RNA sequence: AUCUCUCUCUAUGCUCUCUCUC
RNA sequence: UUAAUUGCGAUAACGAACGAGACCUUAACCUACUAAAUAGGGUUGCUGGCACUUGCCGGUUGACUCUUCUUAGAGGGACUAUCGGUUUCAAGCCGAUGGAAGUUUGAGGCAAUAACAGGUCUGUGAUGCCCUUAGACGUUCUGGGCCGCACGCGCGCUACACUGACGGAGCCAGCGAGUACAACCUUGGCCGAGAGGUCUGGGUAAUCUUGUGAAACUCCGUCGUGCUGGGGAUAGAGCAUUGUAAUUAUUGCUCUUCAACGAGGAAUUCCUAGUAAGCGCAAGUCAUCAGCUUGCGUUGAUUACGUCCCUGCCCUUUGUACACACC
């Protein structure tokens, strides 16, 4: 995630930029297993910064 | 010459001898008469190259900008101007059809033609801004072999796009006339007078 | 350019000290003995280390050595 | 929140900030240092950092 | 042994199909022949007044027996190219949308192009046979 | 493709809707020459003629050149419809024109005798000599007159 | 060029007898030896081009490369 | 089934695939024959590793060159690249060492990649400037 | 007339601008002379070099 | 005893000033 | 010596600390490992076509099998390695071999001390102080205006044509970006000759748009030394689109109108390899508009590898009637 700016808050000096990025990693994983259990599984242990998201279908 | 039995379609010239000796697209880049003594790693010649289109690094170490193919600097030298920056495409095609030329007219080897044309136009005494305060003071200085090389393709280049700044003739064809020009008969293209004209005034100062 | 840190030789230097057993003139062997003996942060710097000291230890077996 | 993911962890960058700017003004007198936001699907838990907790507290 | 249209010559196989197809009475030509630019990014319409739009039409076949999923707009993207804004630099502008379209009808009204049920349009086999006649003309006319 | 050498047949320099013709232009670009008449719209009333375009100025027989004025004269009757010629629509008929030669120019004069008349700004603009459709005159335009 | 696009009976005659001798055969040599300048000479290089005459060298278009037969 | 080596070839950002393996004669452009590529002039490009190898060489091959990428003559480079690639990897999987040796001795009489990947790739455009290196138009007075 | 001596040796670069290498030429036809020649341009050791000039020689230039 | 040997015009410019606590 | 207060060394200095370097970020190399209908293959089914005796080219979410390419993650890789000579043989350097690569491997990103009376209160709820504070310099609504034009500079674009332009027809990219508590990127099918409409669905993301089938280029033509089909400014007239609102063409598209402009004075910028230039694209702005920037990627040269002559800079010495410090 790029954002192209110009160091300078008021524009007169030298033409300066900075992209600030912000790299975003994604990962997943397909699971193919049970019900309750799997659920109960699927929801334990918690990083901080990173975020799970489990989906549906059954 | 010994057709090699695929499933795909190959043209009879490749099946032919081609594939024993490896000499241009349908060229002899054997001949080999460089007619000043020496002066090869500085024309290359020797590597019989396909197509004059050839991506390395010759920028990169002092000399090895010799070890490119002839027909390829002059490719490359042709290669010039807004309009004409890229497309070495169109540079080979000019190339090859400035050698078509060469072969129609008064015959031989063109490559040979071309080695030629490139040793008689080139100088040996050059001029240099040495100063003497700034002022219109130059010293006969005599040229290196390569720089000198390079010169003489670039004005070889040079007169062809005089020649084909709004103009009937088709670049390729009046660059073949130059470089014949150049090579011996006249002598009266622009790159080779250019030369002379600048030995001249190299010799009439020191 | 190839003209090295002082930090770089200082270690180099350091490891000529404390392990002249051990160390030789395979890079890659020495390498690893950096590695293991020398706590570095980075790979690149300890690569130069391993090179410096294979320089030194050349450098021994043709004769004693300053510093 | 239903949108992109990358726009999601971007606008949870832009509360973070948001959180730690208003920290910063109004927990003056309760010495504020830092901010963490751990995010469980059910429950948001937030990570104030403090040298007078009594005050922070209330 | 045999011939397909990928391993036969580009320009030649194209004109060959339009030979072809002028040859043949079945083509369901617009009442707007060479009167259209074929591009909106285009200055000038094509020359030699009769045909052109025939040799499109082939082209468009060629492409739809090389890929799968080609709808008008992709045609529209493929054809066209950069407009002559004058001063100002040349974006790439599509062709002209609805020759594009016609000429496809014109195909399916023929029986050489269908429709696939995931959007745009196919080859049909009838479509096949005739595009591989026409690259065994092509051989035929090599060698 | 033409193996056909021609023998004294083709007269060069024509006068042809009063304004001067030159010779062995491409036809549709020996017309262009002609005011009102333009490249795209000059080679579609060649077709229409069904004149081949690969000829000569000169070679043009009578009748042809007959056909040709017709279809630019009375463009709408030989399926030319709006997006096609001059003044489409109009302000004066209703019904859209395809001005030519001497024409075009006075219809111009008519609409800014107009506009001057009704004071638009428009109008103004072109009464001073200034330039009009969205330009900077802070560098447009030093030319004069 | 003072017009000269015309493919002239004599100007035919004149062509046939001088794209002999000379080795090569192009529009701008044509141009150049007075004759046809532009157009109409690619017409007339194309049309001496059915059986013999010239032979060609050339597999390319734009720039014509030709051969007269020995 | 017989076994088949798969190579790839890169210049720039253009991708190769190559797949080699024993059959009749195939030398395959995508869907197309090497009689083709595009450009007409670098068709010899293409054609030069098996010029240089001998063709003889190919009378149990089969060729398939899956290309993606670059523009033109980069394509052209990268599937002449695999195909150098493909028969030195078909060498040392089926044949020789020694004929892999003559390999690379045809090759290396150029080194126009062929058996090598290519450096030199495109450099960054900073800004204040058009190009990477090209600053921009510097104004004074 | 036509003359061409081989280099051997540099004797550095010198000029106002610069560029303009000083060389050491020795003569393929009789070895017995090394003189100091003015020569414009990228130049190594073991390179034969023409001469229109025949026995003129500088050293600096400025 | 080893140097070697370089070169010329170019005039002027008016808008301040600053310390601590031991 | 080195790009370097980078080293080696001589040593009233010794031991340091920033800075540089290292370090990060990516770009290259990994037929090595982990892996993958959101990435491609492989064989075989299921079929389609032509050869037909095996076959070639495909289509299809059929299985199953992997992972070289595409993605990443851990890691590895080069350290000047190996010689060859040169140098108080130390520090290093140039050439050759091997290597994906030997310019610090390319480019970045962070950037010291000390300042400038540089820039901004027109980023701010970052504010001191002075002012105006109710017919208000606050505030919003309506309409202009910043876009005016005798002129003078600064960026940039298009051109001055055959390597062209104009037609066809080949055909190939990488960064992106894109839906909710709103009106996005838009495919596919019919409208229109363009722009753009229109019913539908896909896609709030490696899946759909999009393989962004992008240009420039490539081949067959047509034109052909002509201010001419080069150039498309300026003008008309008309059809849509965005918007409550297009006149002072918003833009777009069709038309006609065809000027200056024959490669550019003195001057001066930019550049030493995937670089220069040509060529696009996406993003930023954005309701609508790119000639702009910011990032990609195609095409890919020429000439240096050096000197201090001009323009600066660095230290050392030197001379200063100068410290507002040569202005
Ligand atoms: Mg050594
Ligand atoms: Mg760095
Ligand atoms: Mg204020
Ligand atoms: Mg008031
Ligand atoms: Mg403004
Ligand atoms: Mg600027
Ligand atoms: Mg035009
Ligand atoms: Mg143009
Ligand atoms: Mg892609
Ligand atoms: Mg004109
Ligand atoms: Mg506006
Ligand atoms: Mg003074």
């Amino acid at each position: 995630l790029k954002i192209s700016t110009r160091k300078t808050p008021n524009g007169e000096g030298s033409k300066t930029w900075d992209t600030y990025e912000m790299r975003i990693h994604k990962r997943y994983i397909d699971l193919e297993a049970p019900a309750h259990i799997v659920k109960r599984i699927t929801q334990i242990t918690i990083e901080p910064g990173v975020d799970v998201e489990v989906i549906i279908a059954a | 010459f010994v057709p090699v039995e695929l499933a795909t379609t190959i043209p009879v010239e490749i099946q032919q001898a081609q594939q024993e000796i490896k000499l241009f697209n349908k060229w002899s880049f054997e001949d080999v008469e460089v007619k000043d003594a020496s002066l090869v790693d500085y024309i290359q010649i020797s590597k019989p190259i396909y197509v004059a289109h050839t991506a390395g690094r010759y920028a990169n170490k002092r000399f090895r900008k010799a070890q490119c193919p002839i027909v390829e600097r002059l490719t490359n030298s042709l290669m010039m101007n807004g309009r004409n920056n890229g497309k070495k495409l169109k540079a080979v095609r000019i190339v090859k059809h400035t050698l078509e030329i060469i072969n129609v007219l008064t015959d031989q080897n063109p490559l040979q033609v071309v080695v030629d044309a490139i040793i008689n136009s080139g100088p040996r005494e050059d001029t240099t801004r040495v100063g003497g305060g700034g002022a219109a003071r130059r010293q006969a200085v005599d040229v290196s072999p390569l720089r000198r090389v390079n010169q003489s393709i670039a004005l070889l280049t040079i007169g062809a796009r005089e020649a084909a700044f709004r103009n009937i003739k088709t670049i390729a064809e009046t660059l073949a006339e130059e470089l014949i020009n150049a090579a011996k008969g006249s002598s009266t293209s622009y790159a080779i007078k250019k030369k002379d004209e600048l030995e001249r005034v190299a010799k009439s100062n020191r | 350019g190839r003209v090295r840190t002082k930090t770089v030789k200082r270690a180099s230097k350091a490891l000529i000290e404390k392990y002249y057993p051990k160390l030789t003139m395979d890079f890659q062997t020495n390498k690893r003995l950096c590695d293991e003996i020398a706590t570095i942060q980075s790979k690149r710097l300890r690569n130069k280390i391993a090179g410096y000291t294979t320089h030194l230890m050349k450098r021994i077996q043709k004769g004693p050595v300053r510093g | 929140a239903i949108i992109s993911k990358k726009r999601k962890l971007v606008a949870d960058g832009v509360f973070y900030a948001e959180l730690n700017e208003f920290f910063t003004r109004e927990l003056a007198e309760e010495g504020y240092s830092g901010v963490e936001v751990r995010v469980t699907p059910t429950k948001t838990e937030i990570i104030i950092r403090a040298t007078k907790v009594q005050d922070v507290v209330g | 042994p045999g011939v397909s249209v990928r391993d036969v010559p580009a320009q030649d196989f194209i004109n060959n199909y339009a030979s072809f197809l002028q040859r043949q009475g079945k083509l369901e030509v617009p009442g707007y022949v060479d009167i259209v630019k074929t591009s909106a990014g285009n200055e000038l319409p094509p020359q030699d007044s009769e045909g052109w739009f025939y040799k499109r039409a082939a082209s468009v076949a060629r492409h739809i027996y090389l890929r799968k999923q080609v709808g008008v707009g992709k045609l529209n993207k493929l054809y066209g190219g950069a407009k002559n804004r004058g001063v100002r630099p040349h974006k790439h502008v599509d062709a002209s949308g609805s020759i594009n379209r016609k000429v496809l009808q014109s195909l399916e009204k023929l029986g050489v192009v269908e429709i696939s049920p995931k959007g745009g349009r196919r080859i049909s086999d009838n479509g096949l046979r005739d595009l591989d006649r026409i690259a065994a003309a092509t051989l035929e006319d090599e060698e | 493709s033409l193996v056909v050498q021609e023998q004294g047949s083709f007269q060069h320099i024509l006068r042809l809707l009063n304004t001067n013709v030159d010779g062995n232009i491409n036809v549709v670009y020996a017309l262009t020459t002609i005011r009102g008449v333009g490249r795209r719209y000059a080679n579609l009333v060649c077709k229409k003629a069904d004149v081949d375009l690969h000829k000569r100025a000169g070679e043009l027989t009578q009748e042809e050149l007959e056909r040709i004025v017709q279809i630019m004269q009375n463009p709408t009757h030989y399926k030319i419809p709006a997006w096609f010629l001059n003044r489409q629509k109009d302000v004066n008929d209703g019904k859209d024109y395809h001005s030519l030669a001497n024409n075009l120019e006075s219809k111009l004069r008519d609409d800014l005798e107009r506009l001057k008349k009704i004071r638009s700004h428009r109008g103004i603009r072109h009464f001073w000599g200034l330039r009009v459709r969205g330009q900077h005159t802070k560098t447009t335009g030093r030319r004069r007159a | 060029a003072k017009h000269a696009v015309v493919l002239d009976q004599d100007k035919f005659d004149r062509i046939m007898k001088e794209a002999p001798t000379y080795r090569y055969v192009s529009v701008s040599v044509l141009v150049d030896r007075f004759k046809l300048g532009g157009s109409l000479a690619r017409v007339a290089l194309r049309h001496l081009e059915n059986e013999g005459i010239i032979k060609p060298v050339s597999k390319h278009s734009k720039q014509a490369i030709y051969t007269r037969a020995t | 089934t017989v076994p088949s080596v798969q190579t790839f070839g890169k210049k720039k950002s253009a991708t190769a695939v190559a797949h080699v393996k024993a059959g009749k004669g195939l030398i395959k452009v995508n869907g197309s024959p090497i009689t083709l590529v595009q450009p007409e002039i670098l068709r010899f490009k293409v054609y030069e590793p098996l010029l240089l190898v001998g063709l003889d060489k190919f009378a149990n091959i089969d060729i398939r060159v899956k290309v993606t990428g670059g523009g033109h003559v980069s394509q052209v480079y990268a599937i002449r690249q695999a195909i150098a690639k493909g028969l030195v990897a078909y060498h040392q999987k089926f044949v020789d060492e020694q004929s892999k040796n003559e390999l690379k001795k045809a090759f290396t009489s150029y080194d126009r990649t062929l058996l090598i990947a290519d450096s030199r790739r495109p450099e960054p455009k900073k800004f204040g400037g058009r190009g990477a290196r090209s600053r921009f138009q510097k104004s004074y007075r | 007339p036509v003359t061409l001596a081989k280099v051997i040796k540099v004797l550095g670069r010198t000029g106002s601008r610069g560029g303009v290498t000083q060389v050491r030429v020795e003569f393929l036809e009789d070895t017995t002379r090394t003189i100091v020649r003015n020569v414009k341009g990228p130049v190594r050791e073991g390179d034969i070099l023409v001469l229109m000039e025949s026995e003129r020689e500088a050293r600096r230039l400025r």
